[PDB]
RNA sequence: GUUUUAUCCGGUAAAGCGAAUGAUUAGAGGUCUUGGGGCCGAAACGAUCUCAACCUAUUCUCAAACUUUAAAUGGGUAAGA
RNA sequence: CCUCCCGUGGAGCAGAAGGGCAAAAGCUCGCUUGAUCUUGAUUUUCAGUACGAAUACAGACCGUGAAAGCGGGGCCUCACGA
RNA sequence: GUCUACGGCCAUACCACCCUGAACGCGCCCGAUCUCGUCUGAUCUCGGAAGCUAAGCAGGGUCGGGCCUGGUUAGUACUUGGAUGGGAGACCGCCUGGGAAUACCGGGUGCUGUAGGCUU
């Protein structure tokens, strides 16, 4: 070429890299440092975030504090465990993000033994809710969301999982203006369609939608909801006995697997009298081949 | 023999009317685009102030829009059809992209309106593979990898196949 | 006819090490700062509120008071014939444990130990370190092999 | 015109070379630094005779002009146009001030002696520390004679001290003359013009193929 | 107005410029261009010769208000009731 | 003007220079008035006086943000008066 | 032996190109009724699950660049303290202690914390 080569040699000298996991694009530090940093004279009372991410097929839901050795994880809930009781299909939607926040927040409550107290809003509406600690008894679990690199626009899932934790009864500081009943115009917050929203009624009304216009498009979107024959009728119920045993036990037991031989799927970095041998092998058959000619 | 997830398609086409100065003629010009796409185009302001084309800075120069899909489909289809298929060497990119311009609006298409002016455009195809956009996403990005990157040569092959073009030797 | 900027002279005091701008690290925060505790001030550039003066960068000082962000530090300074122990507000980026201190603690945690088991077993035991002894007398062995003789080289120009 | 070089034949300041804060510098007096036959080959000219100074002093630009033009002309008087390469190894970066004074018969003439006594820039000059080279020529082997007395009669041009030494470097490398035939042939240098390559045995294998084809 | 043992602090001397920022010498190898042009090329400089600019790997010499590296001397603290 | 690619910042941050900064401290939007009411402590010049400027708090009343938080002028070093 | 979520240190982790990837996963992917944003459902937000490891990602490779760490450079450069040492000076040697940095030549190419999966 004839412009300057920008990524020479000096320029790697002089490059300095990012974090590894601002570079892996999975953490924005400017946001962390502000969420996970106690305030000096509190020491080392810890400092509980809720972590949210939602994925392309999962939720995950996890409770963690800052050590300087790395994040201390109190507790996790997932999406993908929900299918044990209630809800199969149609997870990393609203509902589902409600769940595993209700799921998680009942987990926590009963590792700590407060589930007698702060039993929280048992009775599902879309309206606020904020668990207030009882005098003469172990203060409410305080914890703050942590979104990520997600966009809090107003219906975000990580809202509705905050929703789901907030009525398992945590104690996280949080207004009404980003759960999906908040009207932007009107600047007020309908409380109703939120709770349509958390019992998944949206899809369930899409779903009949799609059987009124284009069946076989209906069958394209929701075809493992026609296995197991989940129906909008159906799913609101569905999502209401979800939440009964969720509280009914959230304790998480785990799957054992021990009987696998030691396999490697993965190439054994080379060692240096190979990568010798490799490069005298290289030259002697470009030598040998020159002498063919 | 191939992996479908590597077949070349359209991501944006890329509308541009590049209008001297503001005014009823951009306003005009804006017109013809939205008449054309069904979409509502967005101005563009002059970056400096050049006295030898008579613009100033921040003032609305040109207006563009792009177009996305199968309605992207149709405009390039269009657009080659009034370029009768026919593209010069040199029109492709070497980032594996290319576009061309059509000198009056209205032999594609659309029919003249008194209040319209004859305006003229440009088109600037841009070409992708499924899985372009992990370098547009906000969480955890990344770059597309070499082997999945479009070349000159493979947007021409595209453009001969799909569209029969002819490749002028310009 | 020296200025009396606060910052004079600290172009490459309060610069940041060769590649190791930008974010902070946040261990720097998630440390730990009691009352009484021995801190080394030093004042990274990158965070320009809460920074300590130039003359307490490089100074070690006692932990008095702790703050939200920032803590109390009594720290020695010398003015003309005269050593005054002035308290400086320092926010907790500019400031890291000293490993003097903590070397000390281990050590006498160590010579308490030592004191209990020594008593527990009878013998006694040294504890206050002495300083390097005079070397011993020992033997070189030769191995069967004559010392190598070294003779000056003679001098030539080189460049 | 120039005041005598013993006003600034020692390094007394810190260098002041001519940047964005030292304005107004007059050129140097010398521009040229190569002479001779400098397109030819690494093995063209084998011997390397320098002359190396022996004082830590401060040299002239006028200086180093004089001397490359005297050692040129005796070069070429002897070894012919084409028969030597020489090397000013010394640039005058070094700025030199004058506080200058009005040489009338007055001092009442706002004269303020030593007040606001930092000067305007006289000129240039380049600071050689013992054993730094300031001259060399390369040329065929049986010049070597022709080269010493081009040297010492260039050293008359200098303040200080001066040395001739016939290095044991081939040319102007930095290899050493009795090493440099078998280290081309086995192709641990490349030339190209008045110098080699060194070529590591480190690199792209590719790099290596292209040599040995 | 001291050493020792721990432990931090620093950017001077030196060094570096085939490491950034400025300064600067010379050749070498490539191929685009409003470089000159080039001798027989208008004719598709049918051609490809030279000099530029540019790029690449090198090369000579430098910095109080440059620097990756970096001393000696030096400054702080600790060595318990 | 429009599009793609590279781009460790070689730009910008009011101004001198130096430092600092990249899902920043830069650019663009949205909402705002913490440039507000108060008491002390401290740092800088220092005589350890003042002014100026600054740092960390505490008590009000607010702003913003979903929130953690951040904000009592300007990223820091000057921009002032018994 | 690995991956996911959140991380600590922040290149032994970066950059360029090539090869391989079982299972979960992570992704690409499909769509725009609802939530929410656009000139554009590209990004963002939402509802999914036909296909795919092509890319991201992971592991490995390169007499790779860089980076990290050694050897050399070199007890050299520089330097604390000393002398009625040398020299016209410039500067230099010695005594007493400390002691570098290029070029050049080697080796290495993330370690690890919490929680949860996969691997006969
Ligand atoms: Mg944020
Ligand atoms: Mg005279
Ligand atoms: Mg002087
Ligand atoms: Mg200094
Ligand atoms: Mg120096
Ligand atoms: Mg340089
Ligand atoms: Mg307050
Ligand atoms: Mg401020
Ligand atoms: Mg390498
Ligand atoms: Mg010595």
């Amino acid at each position: 070429g004839f412009v300057k080569v920008v990524k020479n040699k000096a320029y790697f000298k002089r490059y300095q890299v990012k974090f590894r996991r601002r570079r892996e694009g999975k953490t924005d530090y400017y946001a962390r440092k502000r969420l996970v940093i106690q305030d000096k004279n509190k020491y080392n009372t810890p400092k509980y975030r809720m972590i949210v991410r939602v994925t392309n097929r999962d939720i995950i839901c996890q409770i963690a504090y800052a050590r300087i050795e790395g994040d201390m994880i109190v507790c996790a809930a997932y999406a993908h465990e929900l299918p044990k009781y209630g809800v199969k299909v149609g997870l990393t939607n609203y509902a589902a993000a409600y769940c595993t926040g209700l799921l998680l927040a009942r987990r926590l409550l009963n590792r700590f033994g407060m589930d007698k107290i702060y039993e929280g809003q048992v009775e599902v509406t879309g309206d606020e809710y904020n668990v207030e600690s009882i005098d003469g008894q172990p203060g409410a679990f305080t914890c703050y969301l942590d979104a990520g690199l997600a966009r809090t626009t107003t219906g975000n899932k990580v809202f509705g999982a905050l929703k789901g934790a907030v009525d398992g009864g945590l104690s996280i500081p949080h207004s009404t203006k980003r759960f999906p009943g908040y009207d932007s115009e009107s600047k007020e917050f309908n409380a109703e369609v939120h709770r349509k929203h958390i019992m998944g009624q949206n899809v369930a009304d899409y779903m009949r939608y799609l059987m009124e216009e284009d069946e076989d498009a209906y069958k394209k979107q929701f075809s493992q909801y026609i296995k197991n024959s989940v129906t909008p009728d159906m799913m609101e119920e569905m999502y209401k006995k979800a939440h009964a045993a969720i509280r009914e036990n959230p304790v998480y037991e785990k799957k054992p697997k021990k009987e696998v031989k030691k396999k490697r799927w993965n190439r054994p970095k080379m060692s240096l009298a190979q990568k010798k041998d490799r490069v005298a092998q290289k030259k002697a058959s470009f030598l040998r081949a020159q002498e063919r000619a | 023999k191939e992996n479908p997830m590597r077949e070349l398609r359209i991501r944006k086409l890329c509308l541009n009317i590049c209008v001297g100065e503001s005014g009823d003629r951009l306003t005009r010009a804006a017109k013809v685009l939205e008449q054309l796409t069904g979409q509502t185009p967005v101005f563009s302001k002059a970056r400096y102030t050049v006295r030898s084309f008579g613009i100033r800075r921040n003032e609305k120069i040109a207006v563009h829009c792009t177009v996305r899909g199968a309605k992207a489909e149709e405009i390039l289809e269009k657009g080659l059809k009034v370029r009768e298929y026919e593209l010069r060497k040199n029109n492709f990119s070497d980032t594996g992209n290319f576009g061309f311009g059509i000198q009056e609006h209205i032999d594609l298409g659309i029919k003249y309106d008194p209040s319209i002016g004859i305006y003229g455009l440009d088109f600037y195809v841009v070409l992708g593979r499924p899985g372009f956009s992990i370098a547009d996403k906000k969480r955890r990005t990344g770059c597309i990898g070499a082997k999945h990157r479009i070349s000159k040569e493979e947007a021409m092959r595209w453009f001969q196949q799909k569209y029969d073009g002819i490749i002028l030797p310009g | 006819t020296n200025t009396k900027g606060k910052r004079r002279g600290t172009r490459y005091m309060f610069s940041r090490p060769f590649r190791k701008h930008g974010v902070v690290p946040l261990a720097t925060y998630m440390r730990i700062y009691k009352k009484g505790d021995i801190v080394d001030i030093k004042g990274m550039g990158t965070v320009q509120k809460g920074m300590p003066h130039k003359c307490y960068h490089g100074k070690t000082g006692r932990v008095y008071n702790v703050t939200q962000h920032a803590v109390g530090i009594v720290v020695n300074k010398q003015v003309k014939g005269k050593i005054l122990a002035k308290r400086i507000n320092v926010r907790i980026e500019h400031i890291k444990h000293s490993k003097s201190r903590d070397s000390f603690l281990k050590r006498v945690k160590e010579n308490d130990q030592k004191k209990k088991e020594a008593k527990e077993k009878g013998t006694w035991v040294q504890l206050k370190r002495q300083p390097a002894p005079p070397r011993e007398a020992h033997f070189v062995r030769t191995n069967g092999k004559e010392p190598e003789l070294l003779e000056p080289i003679p001098y030539e120009f080189m460049a | 015109g120039r005041r005598p070089a013993r006003c600034y034949r020692y390094c007394k300041n810190k260098p002041y070379p001519k940047s964005r804060f030292c304005r107004g510098v007059p050129d140097a007096k010398i521009r040229i630094f190569d002479l001779g036959r400098k397109k030819a080959k690494v093995d063209e000219f084998p011997l390397g005779g320098h002359m190396v100074s022996d004082e830590y002093e401060q040299l002239s630009s006028e200086a180093l002009e004089a001397a490359r033009i005297c050692a040129n002309k005796y070069m070429v008087k002897s070894c012919g146009r084409d028969g030597f390469h020489m090397r000013v190894r010394l640039h005058p970066f070094h700025v030199i001030r004058i506080n200058k004074m009005l040489s009338c018969a007055g001092a009442d003439r706002l004269q303020t002696g030593m007040r606001g006594a930092f000067g305007k820039p006289q000129g240039t000059v380049a600071r050689v520390h013992i054993g730094q080279v300031i001259m060399s020529i390369r040329t065929k082997l049986q010049n070597e004679e022709h080269v010493i007395e081009a040297l010492r009669r260039a050293k008359f041009k200098f303040p200080g001290r001066q040395k001739i030494h016939i290095s044991k470097k081939w040319g102007f490398t930095k290899f050493n003359a009795d090493e440099f035939e078998d280290m081309v042939a086995k192709k641990c240098l490349i030339p190209d013009g008045c110098g080699v390559k060194y070529v590591p045995s480190h690199g792209p294998l590719d790099k290596w193929r292209v040599l040995h084809s």
